């Protein structure tokens, strides 16, 4: 049980290093994609 | 009725999370708050125009995750930031300065710098006199406002000004 | 060992989500004249029973607003050590205003206000509310928080920031 | 340890939950108009 | 050079863990990861063959191996002309959903699309679970080429990609 | 619970450091001694010699499921034992499926085992795991290889 938040806690880690790097080349390229409005 | 523009300024949102930063956007935008609103993810930019001077200053406003350790993108080609604090967590004023420096590193010089400023509308709980943060502010070389995102004080205002400092620069060196 | 838990008091609770349901700021509904009579009332009780009331009226028109005071004439106002709502001396970090002068106020009087003024704050933000992605569960137990911080400051247990 | 397993667990994989929806869209904004961006190279 | 004469678009699918993001990496930069964990997004990499003389330029598409459904299937299938569907030889349910892939191409893919079955793991001799009578079997019935690969020990892959693309160069080439 | 045995947490220890597949060395040649040959020992000697070599060699091969020594269903062939025979083994490029009772295929995948995750870290290929992780794995390794030679299996 306990077991299971130190491995959901390295899915953050995964999951958030991941958008970073998508982020910084989505800027490199076409930054329209990232827009909201 | 226009859709087009003289101007194109991209200004940065920074500042410790939980100060405003994504309801400064938001309501500058498509004037909605949101109380109860969660931790920006990524990145994010909305547009609005504003007339400035008879000219069209199409304004591209920058948002993301105030805990930060992708930043030289997102600095990159910005001419202007809202550098952001909580009235109310004297911390996320202390670490203003800490901003500056990722600032003053990672972002064009020339940049205009403005504080803020922000949950004006907690009154029984500020933890920054406006003086203390307005001298910080005059003597550091940055604009300075104070704003509540959640009732709408000042924050047409804000991005108002920084946008016309940032249209007044730029005239002045194609002079 | 003993645990901490929460159950909600199905008269506080009952009487709470039909308030909720049509929300009034009206001093004598049945909601806000218990949390008057048994929170607030008993937090805003000084000595000087003049200013005290007359802090209630800027608590309740949210008029009030308190800044701190890094380090004119009157015995009133306070000054760094002595409160201008109960007569002791003690060092005021915090000053109080009613409407745009300046009156001192020690850290354990902050406490029993502010604690006040958040119940009012959370109050009008569900009346405007403004409070969407919160259940009226949450948003109950949301106010017995409020309350039990009034209830604690009442009893002159309270908080410093340092 | 007491009553705080399920709430550690609870909050975190609700946080990696809208971390996922959020991949899922941009990914497929990325897709629908410069996906030379996924390549690995 | 950097030209190519086709360039053709080939996805990876298959139950998770099967080896398709290892495949990948074993075709495109001779490089295999005994670590690796579970792919999120979309990516593709490349790598150009020769083929009669014409120079093919492969777009490999991989992606999550977890599936039956969400929200991009529609993107990653489109324009792909060559698919390689991957199982586990060692674990015989990922044989048994091979089926459901190929329903899930015969839905959301274009026909004519060239399948291929892989085949994966062959190095875990003593863990075999589908034997390679049975998979060449089901193959030929259902209309796939087929192949058994390692990208542990890099058995066939290379052949395995060299397969599907000359055989998708055949069907272009025709019309 | 379970704790280290010093004695062969240092010989491992310093066995990855320099990995070699020897089945001289004193890392391998304990397990050898007292995991690997016990468990590939079987009544019908000549096919097991080869089935060792087999899997050194990782030529072995097992698989679920008019030849007199492959044995059948009924009967397996490296123990002499009339027993359901579900997997069948194919020693390197012979073409010959012998049938092998459950109680064998534990023994051999139990080796098989052993001599896999070994060779991903001689030429390791494990990188994310501590040496202490690593040296716990190849204690369960040795413990399913312990139960196998006497007779404690799973199916
Ligand atoms: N009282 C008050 N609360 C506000 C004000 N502006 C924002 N908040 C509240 O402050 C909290 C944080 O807001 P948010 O805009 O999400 O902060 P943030 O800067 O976006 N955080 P992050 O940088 O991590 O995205 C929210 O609960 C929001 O409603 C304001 O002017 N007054
Ligand atoms: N023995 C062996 N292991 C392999 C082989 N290919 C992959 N693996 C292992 O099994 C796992 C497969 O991982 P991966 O290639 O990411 O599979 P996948 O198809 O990408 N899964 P997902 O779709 O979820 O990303 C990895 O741990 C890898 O080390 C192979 O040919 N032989
Ligand atoms: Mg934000
Ligand atoms: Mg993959």
């Amino acid at each position: 049980l306990m077991e299971a938040i130190q491995k959901q806690e390295e899915i953050n880690f995964r999951l958030q290093d991941y958008i970073d790097r998508i982020i910084v080349a989505i800027m490199e390229t076409n930054p329209s994609i990232l827009e909201v409005k | 009725r226009d859709d087009e523009y003289d101007y194109l300024f991209k200004v940065v949102l920074i500042g410790d999370s939980g100060v405003g930063k994504s309801n400064l956007l938001s309501r500058f935008t498509r004037n909605e708050f949101n109380l109860e609103s969660k931790s920006t993810i990524g990145v994010e930019f909305a547009t609005r125009s504003i007339q400035v001077d008879g000219k069209t200053i199409k304004a591209q406003i920058w948002d993301t995750a105030g805990l930060e350790r992708i930043t030289s993108a997102y600095y990159r080609g910005a001419v202007g930031a809202l550098l952001v604090y909580d009235i109310a967590k004297h911390l996320t004023y202390e670490n203003v300065e800490r901003w500056l420096k990722e600032l003053r590193d990672h972002a064009d010089s020339n940049i205009v710098i403005m504080l803020v400023g922000n949950k004006s509308d907690l009154r029984h709980l500020r933890a920054v006199p406006t003086d203390e943060a307005r001298a910080f502010a005059e003597k550091n070389g940055l604009s300075f406002i104070e704003t509540s995102a959640l009732d709408s004080t000042n924050v047409e205002a804000a991005f108002q000004t920084i946008l016309t400092e940032i249209y007044r620069i730029v005239s002045q060196k194609q002079m | 060992i003993v645990k901490d838990c929460k159950e909600a008091d199905l008269s506080l609770y009952n009487e709470f989500r039909l308030w909720k349901d049509e929300p009034t700021m009206d001093r004598t509904c049945p909601f806000l004249d218990k949390i008057y009579q048994e929170d607030i009332f008993p937090c805003l009780t000084f000595s000087k029973s003049e200013l005290a009331s007359a802090v209630l009226e800027a608590v309740e028109n949210n008029t009030l607003s308190i800044e701190p005071v890094g380090l004119a004439s009157a015995v009133e106002c306070g000054g760094p050590k002595k409160c201008a709502l109960t007569g002791q001396s003690k060092s005021c970090k915090h000053r109080i205003k009613l409407g745009d002068n300046y009156y001192y106020i020690s850290p354990f009087c902050r406490y029993r206000i502010t604690s006040v003024c958040n119940f009012f704050t959370y109050i009008r933000y569900i009346q405007q509310g403004l409070v969407k992605q919160q259940d009226v569960d949450q948003m109950f137990w949301e106010v017995m928080q409020l309350r039990k911080e009034m209830s604690l400051a009442k009893l002159g247990y309270f908080k410093e920031e340092l």
